[PDB]
RNA sequence: UUAAUUGGAUUCAACGCCGGGAACCUCACCGGGGGCGACGGCAGGAUGAAGGCCAGGCUGAAGGUCUUGCCGGACGCGCCGAGAGGAGGUGCAUGGCCGCCGUCAGCUCGUACCGUGAGGCGUCCACUUAAGUGUGGUAACGAGCGAGACCCGCGCCCCCAGUUGCCAGUCCCUCCCGCUCGGGAGGAGGCACUCUGGGGGGACUGCCGGCGAUAAGCCGGAGGAAGGGGCGGGCGACGGUAGGUCAGUAUGCCCCGAAACCCCCGGGCUACACGCGCGCUACAAUGGGCGGGACAAUGGGACCCGACCUCGAAAGGGGAAGGGAAUCCCCUAAACCCGCCCUCAGUUCGGAUCGCGGGCUGCAACUCGCCCGCGUGAAGCUGGAAUCCCUAGUACCCGCGUGUCAUCAUCGCGC
């Protein structure tokens, strides 16, 4: 089983919660002041958004391999109004996921590639294939069909 | 005293070579022609209307 | 093993095609295998104008397409076969780029 | 915008005034037999031509 | 680039058509051919009056082959001059004649109908001759002589006619004549034989 | 109004039009300074320049000029002819181009016929077509342009060939996990589906029945991926509108010639009590905010696409692979749903409007760029008579990209 054969959604949440306990990952002191993205009009809700969103982003380095900095930014990039302008979709924020990156990099779960960028390292892979097969048992029980 | 200033960019810069206006050079792959002049050279050029 | 890659681009189908038999038919007659001329995309070249040749009239305008047409020869390495395309009569809005691949 | 065009109703009679014989009802057959007796180039005048000596030849033996 | 190559050799062509043009008035510039090998440029010429391009003593060709390489940025321009087979079947020739028949201060009808009359000579098969401006006063008027089959749209139209503008100065104003010729070598898409 | 808001254009058919490019340039507007004048005729000549050159001052500026003193060696200009140029002018003085009546359904020619003639039929009538599309009668018969035909692209199928495409099947090798069933990924190697493109077929009132004169052609039906102008266009003839374009090209005519020439710069083309048109958005609970995920595509990229390492919130800086086009990048689409929060409010809507501090570009943007974040929050909370347009991948609605292009477009384009 792998991270392929689960949702998204809980899958995500699972790597977050898990997440949370290590310490190497942690959310900077500039980070509860600075919204995720240029585009966003509010600051973030929960206190917890840091977690999350390095629980994404080794996902993306879990299927993509390679990944720098821009095209993570062109992804979580989205629509902003300008009044009386219209609706424009812009990049968002650089240096909460570089700091993401670097804090994963430095938990070995990530590796840097120079000159092709952010690749996943076995130890990663191993960890989240093991929470999604954790909740490919628990989705098998709660549907059977994904015995199948 | 008589020299026109040294331009890269801007209109003044860009310039038709067959008729001289200074409006509408379309640079699609290095043409250098008017907008309009584009149409009295558009068949010896390959184009074709479709 | 070494093989040449053979583009041909041209507007006129007809002449690629001339070209692209005239090479079938040399590496055949060399007796050098030949991988088939593959049709690369077509490029597109669209052009949008107003035909009104002042700022009066109704907005009317026109398209102009060129059709640029390509294709690909992967033939094997043969001296015999490579000196029988620069001897080739080629038509004049035919280019052909050979290179060299490991 | 049916109306099969004049040329049409003129090159047909002249085909099946010399081949009658050679046509039949069937529009795939008198289509084949327009082309290799006609020089069209077009496709789609081929079988205009194939649909109205089809529809001639059936009017050939109702009377 | 191609994309960057094909259209820059194609406008330089070009503007050596139109230069030429403007340079060949006097000598019935018909048409012009481009050919590139490592030796040069081969550049082929049409005309109607060879003998007019190159002039006295082959004078005049080198001069031009001195504007090609300096103006135009051309790698050797081998200049070779000929003759059009059929001048009367080319729509820009003969409307750059009857420009200077016109030119010649010979009546606007009497030039028309004997061009029109040489051309069906020849054997055409469509003329088309469109005469616009001040022509038998100062407001202005246009006039169209034709002949023959001449199917004006189509892709057809498009192909196989061709198509000739010429202007011709006067000390009253400027003259346009649009010329249309189709020849009876083409066939229009209607026309089916029987065998 | 201003020195300037340059000018062209007037309802349909101008009014996000020329403008598919006003910070200088664009410029054709206003101010200021500076310098050009082809060549003939006459005069000087060269006994030395017509061009620059300081020390300095009048010039926003420069041997521009000025006291100044030299060259570099050699023709400069004064007037009459008369130039070069002119976005200086006259678009009922023109060519072309565009617009609309209009891709409309019409317009023409030979002979014959009628009429003293201006001229009539053909080109008329019934049915029918998108179409002077075709058919039965007709003093007429033949024939041309137009529309049709034709050409482009689109979907169904197949051959030819693939450095596009993949746990298609996948021995062997590599990685991780598991319930040990298998799950997923790469190499090995293959060419499988779409795909890119060289061709052909299929699809055609083809048939059933009816309608219609049994004709044309129409209706309904079935079968077929697709059917009775397959779908959208290119292709709009004869004249008229004395439409607009000489402020682009060719150009009738007139006019200036140190100017009606040229060059340099400050401003203006952005100026407002205002009227009108067109696009963009704001007038919430569909809702604003956090997090996950199904996703394209037209094209483009060399001082460029710029992946990517690293620093800075950040606009970006240092380095940097690959790329001149199915090879690398732009690359993300956007729409959507949900795990959760907020609780019908001119407010947690919405950001105009200010001031602050940073980023990019360019000689420089206060007239005259935007963005990044900060206190700040306008009007607007569903709008009268009246009112324009689309009709099936279409209306509605939602976004990407790119042309022109450092920036400017909320625009046009096309996906």
């Amino acid at each position: 089983a792998t991270v392929y054969d689960v949702p998204g959604d809980l899958l995500v949440e699972r790597v977050a919660q898990r997440l949370k306990e290590i310490p190497e990952i942690k959310p900077p002191e500039w980070a509860p002041f600075v919204k995720t993205g240029r585009h966003k009009e509010r600051l973030p809700e929960q206190e917890d958004w840091w977690y999350y969103r390095v629980a994404s982003i080794l996902r993306r380095v879990y299927l993509d391999g390679p990944v720098g900095i821009e095209r993570l930014r062109t992804y979580y990039g989205g629509r902003k109004n300008r009044g009386h302008a219209p609706e424009k979709f812009y990049k968002a924020g650089g240096s909460i996921i570089r700091k993401a990156l670097q804090q994963l990099e430095a938990a070995g779960f990530v590796e840097k590639v120079p000159g092709k960028g952010r690749v996943i390292t076995p130890k990663g892979r191993s960890f989240l294939d093991k929470i999604a097969t954790e909740l490919k048992k628990e989705l098998e029980e709660i549907i059977p069909e994904l015995k199948k | 005293y008589n020299k026109r200033k040294p331009r890269k960019f801007g209109k003044g810069a860009r310039r038709c070579i067959r008729c001289g206006q200074y409006g509408p050079i379309i640079r699609i792959q290095g043409l250098m022609l008017c907008r309009h002049c584009f149409r009295e050279v558009a068949p010896k050029l390959g184009f074709r209307k479709y | 093993m070494q093989k040449a890659r053979i583009k041909i681009a041209s507007t006129n189908v007809r002449s690629l095609d001339e070209v692209a038999n005239q090479i079938k038919q040399i590496a055949e007659r060399t007796g050098v295998r030949m991988s088939g001329p593959i049709p690369l995309p077509t490029k597109r070249i669209r052009i949008t104008t107003r035909k009104s040749p002042d700022g009066e009239g109704s907005a009317t305008f026109d398209r102009w397409e060129l059709r640029v047409h390509k294709r690909l020869i992967d033939i094997e390495a043969d001296e015999r076969a490579m000196r029988q395309i620069m001897r080739i009569r080629v038509p004049e809005d035919v280019t052909i780029e050979i290179e060299l691949i490991s | 915008g049916k109306i099969r065009q004049g040329f049409i109703k003129r090159v047909a009679r002249e085909l099946v005034n010399k081949y009658p014989n050679e046509f039949t009802t069937d529009f795939e057959h008198n289509k084949k037999k327009v082309q290799e007796l006609t020089n069209v180039t077009s496709k789609k005048i081929r079988n205009r031509i194939a649909g109205y000596v089809t529809k001639l030849v059936r009017m050939k033996m109702e009377g | 680039a191609i994309e960057r190559y094909f259209i820059r050799e194609a406008v330089r062509e070009m503007l050596i058509d139109e230069f030429l043009e403007k340079e060949l008035r006097r000598a019935g510039y018909g048409g012009l051919d481009i050919k590139k090998t490592p030796l040069g440029t081969k550049v082929i010429i049409f005309a109607a009056n060879p003998g007019y391009v190159i002039g006295r003593g082959g004078r005049r060709i080198r001069e031009l082959t001195r504007i090609l390489e300096k103006q135009f940025g051309l790698e050797n321009p081998q200049i070779e001059v000929e003759e059009i087979k059929n001048p009367y079947l080319n729509a820009k020739v003969q409307a750059v004649r009857l420009a200077q028949a016109l030119e010649r201060g010979i009546h606007f009808r009497r030039a028309a109908y004997a061009a029109l009359r040489a051309i069906m000579n020849n054997g055409a098969r469509g003329v088309e001759i469109r005469l616009s401006g001040k022509l038998t006063g100062e407001r202005a008027k246009s006039i169209r002589f034709y002949q023959g089959y001449l199917a004006k749209v189509g892709n057809p139209a498009e192909t196989l006619v061709s198509k000739g503008y010429a202007q011709a100065l006067l000390k009253l104003g400027v003259i346009g004549v649009k010329v249309a010729i189709m020849p009876p070598g083409a066939r229009l898409p209607d026309e089916i034989e029987i065998i």
